[PDB]
Order: structure tokens, then sequence, then C-alpha cells
């Protein structure tokens, strides 16, 4: 019961945030985004692979 | 765009339209249960047939 004090109402309100970023995150990975002036349009995981990669690993 | 809610006056007229906007605000609270509940397996199966027929003709 996070109810039981605010702390752990906080806790739960903070915990199931990061779930739902890490949900959003997980289906931009497969977003075309950025026109890639160079070459073919990557994935915007793809291309900020660094990104996607470490907010997947927090 | 907007200027379709006044299609909504006839409110006042209807019963029909009155009596729902109560119904619903009386279940307001499995409305957002619903648009929650059909996101998520929205999203499941999204990724699903995503990954199961990315890659085809």
């Amino acid at each position: 019961n996070p109810h039981t004090s605010t702390l752990a109402l906080v806790f739960y309100y903070v915990t199931g945030f990061f779930i739902a970023v890490s949900v959003i995150t997980n289906v931009v990975e497969t977003v075309p985004c950025g026109t890639v002036p160079g070459s073919k349009e990557l994935p915007c995981g793809e291309r900020y692979s660094v990104a996607f990669f470490c907010l997947d690993t927090a | 765009v907007f200027r379709v809610f006044r299609i909504f006056k006839f409110s006042r007229h209807s019963q029909g339209l009155r009596i729902l906007g109560y119904t619903l605000k009386s279940c307001a609270s499995e409305l957002g249960f619903l648009l929650f509940s059909l996101t998520m397996a929205i999203i499941i199966f999204a990724t699903v047939m995503f990954y199961a027929e990315k890659g085809s003709s």
C-alpha cells in the first residue's frame, strides 16, 4: 500500500513512471526520424544508438 | 472546424443528449481505464505485428 506513507506513494508514482518511459522509447526506436541528408532514413533508435541504448540501460 | 460545436445546443431540446452526458460523467471512471487498456493492447499488438511482419515484400 503506497498509501501507507507519503514516501511509499511518491516511490510508486516514480517507478510507475519509468515503466512508461521505457515503453515510449521501445516504441520510438522504430520511428524514421531525421531526414539523414546523406543516406537512407535511419530508424531514430539506430541513428542515436547511444542515446536510446543508455536510456534502456538506465 | 469548430463551427460544428453549435450542433450540441440540441442538448436543451433533447433529453437523450443531457441524459447521455450524465450517464457518461457517471461512468467516466471506466472509460479512462478503457482508453488505458486499449492503449496498452494496441502497443503490444503493434510491436508484435510489426516485428512478425516488418520484413516482407
